[PDB]
């Protein structure tokens, strides 16, 4: 017979990413921070690399464990968003009379809709082929023109609008709740980039966690566009 | 008298029952997938629905059925040789269903018939079929 | 039945075209098949992320 | 012009130039146009299922062309944007505790200006210029440039 | 032989056991009438006021053919 | 989960593809596409955006053109 | 369905508490002797009686949820299932075309009578010399 | 069982490259002396044998067939172990439920070591109580002090051993007559021949009996590139 669970007796991880999260207070110099990002990058792909060594085991239920995780996190970036709304709404009643000029409701809310629907589609579809233990190549170069676009849109306007964000505490949730959204796309391109055939197929978390990640991003973008733009 | 044996499946993680000896040997013997073979059996209206993803195929296995052949499908694509032996081939089969099946209880001798014309068996183990997936029409016609 | 090869022949139409539509499809079949999905195999074979986890360690026996 | 086909099929060759009608009508031409490798499972898959990815996959490439031209309209009218009446400093409008230097903490570029500030970045990069310290951008004619999205 | 294409079969029951599952007596499986009611009156109350903006500040003169206690008048 | 039969009532075979002779009329072939793949997620698909269009849409008509002609001062 | 369920979409290790319908009641049934008769007095308890693999049903119950891992080929589900599978992804395709072709044209609509009239088609026309494009969605006025 | 993960491919046949390349030593070493592999090998190479030679299985009595497919003949001693180790590994994810124990009979609680913790819930119904834990150590025959439910430790132990599947054939299953390797060829020969090899197993089998590489293609078949 064997035990339940293969316990994990040590781990150095935690130390290093911990002490990388101290370098970023203790900077003289934001040139150490993002030399700094890059270890804090390292040192979670090891600990993803542990969770994929973990497979070994056999064990059923560290799917389970895993996507409720997930669940759990996804929970936690609906809250977060919720809280910037909490903010945006609470001065409701000093917006739309004030001296600014407010986005308008026909270029980039519908620009960005259709291009977000079709991000969503192209992860369908290799939700589908990962059901149906296929691949197609050129999905993922799609996502990067996706992606590319998205930033390339969102670049000119920051930059092309006339109102900042000392301006009005309306323009400061605008691009705050519009820079949250952002971050969440880049988040995505983090996870998209590594997007593979892996042969061990609907054990694999990576592809549930992607598919429910994204449909996430997209879906709080609707809740912006009703609540900014339109 | 058919005594009971432990049946364990899995390698690394075993799990035991208690099994037929019979059924077991049938299990592995149906396991020698070079020894005992799958055959297809068509009707009429299923031969029909094969033209739609394959024509050839079609008319191949139109012959099978008109002959009432179960028949390999690796078989089927050289119907057109192998036809003749196909034909011989079944009428061994039945009578050696026939004469065992007809045979008293305990009579267990084998079967009178021409193995030469059967495949797999020791006497014919089969042709060295060359694979048939290539193109022979020109795109530009 | 003649069998063209695969991607080469249409069978939407009984004329197989005229030599740009039959150069057009001929190579972008090959376009695809050997030269754009070079850059697919590369990555998916040589730059696995799932493969990169289980470097160094031991076969399993 | 070919006389020995219909009209209708001229139509369907010319638009299954890439092969995608052909792989949709026949299962044989689409598992062939798989790798090997994955083409192994293609021997599971429903007509349903194949027939349904292909309606999803062409959907999605078909539109890819419309999002662009919306995207490159956008990136136009971003490119031409035209410019709207300087801001009156209202009574809540432009209140600053201190100077903008989060993007910069030890080099303090631009104290003044704020984040994205185009305008003002540039004319205060044209002081430090002018004090023998280089900076990069704001120097050339937006026409004069290569996918600026500006040009008559 | 006869067959039946698997892609057009009726769906397998669930088991009859101790523990069954049933949705029959639920009522879950889709939108009734009274959802399309409703959808119905969400229309209708968005047209109406659109239509009728004075709907809100009614009249009050009253008049009434048998008085206010004979029950046409209440509606 | 309530079993039920499959309701796709419509042909379930057009014959191999031969230079598309013999086949339905195209708008019978999209009629029975949207059977075999199921109205629901067309309605649902289109539901939104369905609702949408018509409450902006009929502003022309019940905030435009009747305010104009509904104006008491 | 994509999220996975220990009862119900346990697509991980494929377990299913109850066998296929299609086997007969005497080849494998479900686990259930809530309906075993009273037993006999002068039986004696050989077993340990404890819910487990010695009960013949839960005994096949975990083999066949072993042994039903290799199949010859595909178990095809009906329509029904292939819909639910991906209704997410059908629903999706069909919002897209949705915007498309519906969205698209009144929304470029609203912007060229915009252009000529200073307000959108859907919007009441202002009086009060402000200039501007005013509001879009007028129902939230 | 429930929590056992998806079945592997090695779960139902291992490659031809794992086989013992000392055939001959491998179909003398009694079965005492075998490891998994070899022992997985010299089953799959003896059984196979017998049951590829169809004109010796009618006369072949079902002792003798078991013992060439290397099949243990069930008796009241390997079934009592072999029970107990299935309801071990049962109980590793599953509930225990069962009668209420007694003196007669008591509870079995299986175990390797010579101390498992056990709860006593009670009876059924109004006579459930609350969870009782108690350290169930082996020779006592120990009562609830609330419901005086009766439980007992059955321990999975054998020689300085503790019950498995391989330990259970071992010590009851008996080596027969030794395996002749003329059976091997004579086999052999019977399914492969002239390029046609429809008994694989005996064609890298009797390949190695005859050294390596010697029967036709066998050289192109051992030579790898990586
Ligand atoms: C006489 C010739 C007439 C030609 C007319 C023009 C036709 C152009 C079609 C371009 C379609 C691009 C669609 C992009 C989305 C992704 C497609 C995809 O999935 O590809 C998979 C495909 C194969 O992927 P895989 O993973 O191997 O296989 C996956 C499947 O299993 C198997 O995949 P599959 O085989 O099912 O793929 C189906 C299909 C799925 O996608 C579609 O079917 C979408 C179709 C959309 C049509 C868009 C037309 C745009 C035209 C606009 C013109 C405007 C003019 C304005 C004038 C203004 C005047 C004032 O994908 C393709 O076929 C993509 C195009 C393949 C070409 C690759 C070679 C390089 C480009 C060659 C271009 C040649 C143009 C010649 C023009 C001559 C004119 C006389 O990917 C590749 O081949 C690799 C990447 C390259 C593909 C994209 C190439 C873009 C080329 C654009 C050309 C048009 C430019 C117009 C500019 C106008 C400026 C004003
Ligand atoms: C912003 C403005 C608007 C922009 C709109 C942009 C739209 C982009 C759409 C792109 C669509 C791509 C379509 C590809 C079609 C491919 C078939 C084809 O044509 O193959 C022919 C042929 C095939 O030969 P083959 O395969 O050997 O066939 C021999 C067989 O034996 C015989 O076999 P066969 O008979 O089957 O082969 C021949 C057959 C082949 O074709 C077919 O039968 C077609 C069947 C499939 C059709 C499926 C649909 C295709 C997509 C339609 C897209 C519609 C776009 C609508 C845009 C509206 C915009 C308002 O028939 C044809 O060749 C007919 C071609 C029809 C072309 C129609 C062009 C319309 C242009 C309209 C312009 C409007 C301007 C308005 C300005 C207003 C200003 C206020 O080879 C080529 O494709 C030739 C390529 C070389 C072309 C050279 C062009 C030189 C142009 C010089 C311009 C100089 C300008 C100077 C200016 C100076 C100023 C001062
Ligand atoms: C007006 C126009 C504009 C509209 C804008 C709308 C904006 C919406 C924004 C939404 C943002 C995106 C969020 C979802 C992203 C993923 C989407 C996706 O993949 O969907 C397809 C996909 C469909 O799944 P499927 O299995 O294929 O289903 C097939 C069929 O649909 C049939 O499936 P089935 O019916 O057979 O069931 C299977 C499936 C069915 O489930 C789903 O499919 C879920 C679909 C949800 C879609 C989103 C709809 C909106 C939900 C609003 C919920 C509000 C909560 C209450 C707030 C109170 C505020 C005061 O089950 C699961 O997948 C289980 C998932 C795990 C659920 C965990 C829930 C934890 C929280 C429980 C409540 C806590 C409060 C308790 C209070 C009482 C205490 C006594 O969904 C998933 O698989 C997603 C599951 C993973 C993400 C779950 C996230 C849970 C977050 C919990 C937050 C709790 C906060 C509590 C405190 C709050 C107050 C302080
Ligand atoms: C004499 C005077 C005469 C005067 C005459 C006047 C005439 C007036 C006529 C008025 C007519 C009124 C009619 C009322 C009755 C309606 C009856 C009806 O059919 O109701 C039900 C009908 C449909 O409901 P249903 O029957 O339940 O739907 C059936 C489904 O198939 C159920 O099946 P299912 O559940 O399987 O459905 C599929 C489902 C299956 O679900 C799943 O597969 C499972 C997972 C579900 C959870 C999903 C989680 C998240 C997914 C992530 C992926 C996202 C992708 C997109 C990403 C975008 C990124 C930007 O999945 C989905 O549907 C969701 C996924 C698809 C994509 C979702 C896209 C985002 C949606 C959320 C945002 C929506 C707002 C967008 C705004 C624009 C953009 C910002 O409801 C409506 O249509 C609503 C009623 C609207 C009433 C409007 C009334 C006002 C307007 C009046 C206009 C006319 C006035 C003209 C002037 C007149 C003056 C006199
Ligand atoms: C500031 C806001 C936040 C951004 C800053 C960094 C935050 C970093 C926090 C990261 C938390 C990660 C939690 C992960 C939980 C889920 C893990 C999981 O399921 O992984 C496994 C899953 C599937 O593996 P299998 O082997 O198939 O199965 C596993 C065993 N059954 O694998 C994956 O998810 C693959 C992930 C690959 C991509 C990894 C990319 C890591 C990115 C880290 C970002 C760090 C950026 C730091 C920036 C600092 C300066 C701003
Ligand atoms: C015997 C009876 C025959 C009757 C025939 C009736 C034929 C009716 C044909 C109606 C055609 C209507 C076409 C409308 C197209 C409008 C396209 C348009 O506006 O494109 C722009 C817009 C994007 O522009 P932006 O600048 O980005 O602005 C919006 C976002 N900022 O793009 C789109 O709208 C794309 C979507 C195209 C929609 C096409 C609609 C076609 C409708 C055809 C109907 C045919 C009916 C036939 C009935 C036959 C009865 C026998
Ligand atoms: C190889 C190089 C690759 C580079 C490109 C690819 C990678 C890109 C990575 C993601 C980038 C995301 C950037 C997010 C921050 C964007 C900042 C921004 O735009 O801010 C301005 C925008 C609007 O401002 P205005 O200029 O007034 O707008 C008027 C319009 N004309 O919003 C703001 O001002 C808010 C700024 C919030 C910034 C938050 C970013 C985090 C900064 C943390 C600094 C901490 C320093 C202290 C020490 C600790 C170090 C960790
Ligand atoms: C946490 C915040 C969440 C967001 C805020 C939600 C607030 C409101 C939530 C309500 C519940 C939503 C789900 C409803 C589901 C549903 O439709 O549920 C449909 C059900 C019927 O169920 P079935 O048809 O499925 O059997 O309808 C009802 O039970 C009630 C609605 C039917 C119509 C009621 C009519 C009201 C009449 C009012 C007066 C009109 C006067 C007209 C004079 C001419
Ligand atoms: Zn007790």
């Amino acid at each position: 017979f064997e035990l339940n669970i293969n316990i994990i007796n040590y781990n150095y991880l935690g130390i290093i990413i911990t002490v990388i999260i101290s370098i970023y207070i203790y900077n003289n110099s934001n040139i150490i921070s993002v030399y700094n990002s890059n270890l804090l990058l390292i040192n979670i792909n090891i600990w993803m690399k542990y969770n994929i060594l973990d497979m070994l085991n056999l064990n059923v239920l560290d799917y389970k464990i895993l996507l409720w995780i997930v669940v759990i996190i996804i929970s936690n970036e609906i809250l977060l968003f919720v809280s910037f709304y909490w903010i945006y709404y609470h001065n409701y009643i000093n917006y739309y009379h004030v001296n600014i000029l407010i986005l308008n409701s026909y270029n980039i809310v519908y620009n960005n809709i259709i291009l977000l629907t079709l991000l969503s589609t192209i992860v369908n579809i290799k939700f589908y082929n990962y059901i149906l233990s296929y691949y197609k190549y050129i999905l993922s170069y799609l996502i990067y023109y996706n992606n590319y676009m998205f930033n390339n849109k969102i670049i000119l306007e920051y930059k092309n609008n006339s109102n900042y964000t000392n301006d009005s505490v309306y323009m400061t949730s605008y691009f705050y709740i519009i820079l949250l959204h952002y971050i969440h796309i880049y988040d995505s391109i983090i996870l998209i980039v590594v997007y593979n055939y892996v042969n061990y197929k609907n054990i694999n978390n990576y592809y549930i966690n992607i598919n429910i990640y994204y449909h996430l991003i997209e879906v709080l973008y609707i809740v912006i566009s009703i609540l900014l733009y339109l | 008298q058919v005594p009971d044996v432990f049946a364990t499946f899995g390698w690394e993680r075993r799990l035991t029952v208690i099994h037929h000896p019979g059924v077991m040997a049938i299990s592995k013997l149906l396991d020698q997938r070079t020894v005992v073979k799958p055959r297809a059996t068509f009707n009429q209206e299923l031969v029909e629905e094969i033209g739609d993803y394959d024509e050839d195929l079609q008319r191949k296995a139109q012959v099978a059925l008109d002959n009432g052949l179960a028949i390999e499908w690796r078989v089927l694509d050289f119907i057109d040789d192998e036809l003749p032996r196909l034909l011989a081939e079944k009428r061994e089969i039945e009578k050696a269903r026939e004469q065992v099946m007809s045979k008293a209880p305990g009579d267990y001798t084998q079967p009178v018939f021409d193995s030469s014309v059967v495949v797999p068996t020791p006497a014919n183990l089969g042709r060295n079929y060359p694979t048939l997936n290539l193109p022979s029409g020109d795109p530009t016609e | 039945v003649t069998r063209y090869p695969s991607g080469t022949r249409t069978i939407m139409s009984p004329y197989p075209g005229g030599p740009v539509y039959q150069w057009l499809r001929i190579n972008y079949n090959y376009f695809k098949r050997y030269q754009w999905r070079r850059v697919g195999r590369w990555q998916m074979r040589s730059w696995c992320y799932w493969k990169a986890a289980f470097y160094g360690v031991p076969e399993w026996n | 012009i070919s006389t020995s086909e219909t009209l209708n099929q001229k139509i369907l060759r010319w638009l299954d130039v890439t092969g995608m009608l052909t792989r949709w009508h026949s299962r044989r031409e689409f598992i062939l146009d798989m790798d090997p490798y994955f083409r192994k499972n293609s021997g599971m898959w429903t007509e349903w299922e194949r027939k349904t990815l292909l309606f999803l996959f062409y959907c999605c490439t078909l539109a890819t062309p419309y999002s662009a031209y919306l995207d490159l309209q956008e990136l136009k009218h971003q490119g031409t944007k035209p410019p709207r009446p300087v801001s009156l400093e209202s009574r809540f409008m432009n209140q600053r505790r201190y100077d903008f230097t989060w993007m910069h903490p030890q080099d303090k570029f631009c104290s003044e200006c704020r984040p994205v500030e185009l305008e003002c970045k540039k004319m205060c990069f044209d002081r430090y210029r002018s004090m023998d310290y280089r900076m990069y951008g704001f120097q050339r004619p937006r026409i004069q440039t290569y996918y600026s999205f500006s040009t008559c | 032989y006869k067959t039946e294409n698997p892609l057009y079969k009726d769906d397998e029951p669930f088991a009859k056991t101790c523990h069954t599952f049933d949705y029959t007596r639920e009522g879950t499986e889709k939108n009734g009438l009274g959802y399309y009611c409703l959808m119905g009156l969400w229309a209708s109350i968005f047209i109406w006021d659109s239509l009728y903006t004075g709907a809100t500040m009614p009249t009050g003169v009253h008049r009434y053919v048998w008085g206010p206690y004979f029950p046409t008048a209440w509606f | 989960h309530i079993p039920h039969p499959v309701k796709y009532v419509g042909p379930r075979r057009y014959g191999r593809y031969v230079y598309g002779m013999n086949r339905p009329p195209v708008l019978r072939q999209v009629k029975d596409w949207i059977d075999w793949t199921g109205w629901n997620s067309v309605f649902g698909g289109f539901s939104f955006q369905v609702a949408f269009g018509l409450m902006i849409v009929s502003g022309v008509y019940l905030n435009n053109y009747r305010a104009t002609h509904t104006l008491y001062y | 369905k994509h999220f996975f369920t220990d009862g119900a979409n346990d697509y991980v290790t494929g377990w299913e508490n109850t066998p296929p319908l299609k086997f007969p009641a005497s080849v494998m049934k479900p686990c259930d002797y809530s309906m075993t008769k009273p037993i006999p007095k002068h039986w004696k308890l050989r077993g340990s009686g404890i819910h487990g693999p010695e009960n013949t049903d839960l005994m096949k119950l975990v083999l066949w949820n072993r042994l039903k891992q290799k199949r010859p080929q595909r178990e095809v589900p009906n329509i029904n299932y292939l819909k639910d599978s991906i209704r997410l992804e059908l629903s999706v395709n069909w919002w897209l075309m949705s915007c498309i072709f519906l969205w698209g044209p009144w929304l470029h609509w609203g912007q060229e009578y915009q252009k000529v009239h200073e307000q959108p088609p859907w919007a009441m026309k202002r009086i009060d010399g402000l200039r501007g494009e005013g509001y879009f969605t007028w129902f939230l006025e | 069982y429930r929590h056992w993960h998806r079945m592997s491919e090695d779960d139902w046949a291992l490659p031809l490259d794992s086989m013992p390349e000392d055939v001959k030593t491998l179909m003398a070493t009694p079965q005492t002396e075998r490891g998994f592999v070899e022992d997985y090998w010299y089953n799959r190479i003896r059984g196979e044998a017998t049951l590829l030679d169809p004109e010796a299985l009618p006369s072949k009595s079902y002792i003798a067939l078991a013992r060439d497919m290397g099949l243990q003949i069930v008796d009241e001693p390997s079934s009592h172990m072999m029970g107990l180790i299935e309801l071990y590994e049962y109980l590793r994810g599953a509930s225990f439920v069962g009668p209420f124990g007694t003196i007669e009979n008591p509870v079995l609680v299986p175990a390797v070591g010579q101390e498992r913790v056990v709860a006593c819930t009670g009876g059924v119904g109004d006579e459930e109580h609350f969870t009782l834990w108690f350290r169930c150590r082996e020779g006592f025959m120990y009562r609830c002090g609330e419901c005086d439910q009766i439980f007992m430790l059955v321990r999975l132990y054998y020689e300085d051993r503790y019950w498995t599947q391989t330990l259970v054939r071992d010590t009851f299953m008996s080596d027969g007559d030794m395996f002749d390797l003329k059976t091997l060829e004579r086999v052999h020969k019977m399914w492969n021949k002239d390029e046609m090899v429809r008994w694989e197993v005996g064609y890298w089998a009797q390949d190695y009996v005859l050294g390596k590489g010697v029967l036709p293609g066998m050289v192109e078949e051992h030579t790898r590139v990586n």
